[PDB]
DNA sequence: GAAGCCACATCCTCT
DNA sequence: AGAGGATGTGGCTTC
């Protein structure tokens, strides 16, 4: 069972969700015991391979995220939408639930916003094998 | 005691007096200089008589088993908080890599002629 | 073998201890087992975190999956989760796309661990 | 007072 | 001689 028959409803329902949707602050985890510059040059060379690691602080809820369909991409991983900004974009399966990360990092900074908005794709065609 | 070596380090009497800030009393005393001293160069120092400088430690903490292998395995845990490190090869020699110039108020030169360090 | 539920309908894993020390070696080994059918040699990944430490720090946090079990050789928290939280794991399956599964309030570490009162 | 954080103290294994 | 892992112990602070 790689998702949950109440997929749109626990979305909508689940506070683990809820919280999830307004644009949060989000931020990038990988190696916190190093140098802030090494920190900034791993983090950006990685989205460029499609992947990273990022955090909503707020309630501490890590996720290891995949910037691609289902290298690097389009509208997966932005670079020029704003100078110094990065807009990243991955789906997944959290919990039973097909979803999308969406938000931005300040290249600088390390850090910025995200959410995760429904997937009506990815979860309507995860029925297929599923039935 | 040519100066508050202790307390320049931190050393407020609140709780126990910490390894580093012990042997740094030691090397402000120049009744010491026998069994612990500067080297001379920076802020390295020797041992040259281990076994005391780790009795008196352990009178210094009420702790009657201290020993140097024991008193050792402390400032190998200062490593990676770089406070002390091993001078590499040289039996029994360490080295103040923290600043202390900064908390002593004297560089090393000074306080080595302070000390009459032949 | 005393597994337990996620937050995840495809995936158990092995019990936790409550409380536990800091970069100590685990009581028992960590398992991730997944229900569905995963392909062997999938990587499986652990991650940590709360409202007082956006993200852990870990040690040995990836394995691969192998007859349906990701058997993590020996797990540890270093970051600690503050008085009286636990941290909420994060499990991840990469397969395509990627499948997490969280679990809330998995475990406490503090810099002790559990010790008995003094006196 | 319990339960956190600290800095060791003890014991060891390995080179 | 020396490095560093495992884990217990007492001083102290914060909840």
């Amino acid at each position: 069972p790689r998702v949950v028959p109440d997929q749109r409803s626990k979305f909508e329902n689940e506070e683990f969700f809820r919280k999830l949707s307004r644009e949060c602050e989000i931020k990038y985890t990988g190696f916190r015991d190093r140098p802030h510059e090494e920190r900034q040059t791993r983090f950006q060379n990685a989205c460029r391979d499609g992947r990273s690691e990022i955090a909503f602080v707020a309630t501490g809820t890590n996720l290891s995220l995949q910037f691609f369909p289902a290298t690097p991409s389009r509208e997966y991983v932005d670079l020029e939408r704003e100078a110094g900004k990065v807009y990243l974009k991955a789906p997944m399966i959290l919990n039973g639930v097909c979803v999308i990360w969406k938000g931005w990092i300040d290249l600088h900074r390390l850090d910025g916003m995200g959410c995760l908005e429904f997937d009506e794709e990815r979860a309507q065609q995860e029925d297929a094998l599923a039935q | 005691p040519v100066i508050p070596a202790a307390a320049l380090a931190g050393y407020t009497g609140s709780g126990p007096i910490q390894l580093w800030q012990f042997l740094l009393e030691l090397l402000t005393d120049k009744s010491c200089q026998s069994f612990i001293s500067w080297t001379g160069d920076g802020w390295e120092f020797k041992l040259s008589d281990p076994d005391e400088v780790a009795r008196r430690w352990g009178k210094r903490k009420n702790k009657p088993k201290m020993n140097y292998e024991k008193l050792s395995r402390g400032l190998r845990y200062y490593y990676d908080k770089n406070i002390i490190h091993k001078t590499a090869g040289k039996r029994y020699v360490y080295r103040f890599v923290c600043d202390l110039q900064s908390l002593l108020g004297y560089t090393p030169e000074e306080l080595h002629a302070m000390l009459d360090v032949k | 073998g005393e597994l337990v539920r996620t937050d995840s309908p495809n995936f158990l894993c092995s019990v936790l201890p409550t409380h536990w020390r800091c970069n100590k070696t685990l009581p028992i080994a960590f398992k991730v087992v997944a229900k569905g059918d995963v392909p062997d040699g999938t990587l499986v990944t652990v991650m940590a975190g709360n409202d007082e430490n956006y993200s852990a720090e870990l040690r040995n946090a990836t394995a691969a999956m192998k007859n349906q079990v990701a058997r993590f050789n020996d797990l540890r928290f270093v970051g600690r989760s503050g008085r009286g939280k636990s941290f909420t794991l994060t499990i991840t399956v990469f397969t395509n796309p990627p499948q997490v599964a969280t679990y809330h309030r998995a475990i406490k570490i503090t810099v002790d661990g559990p010790r008995e009162p003094r006196r």
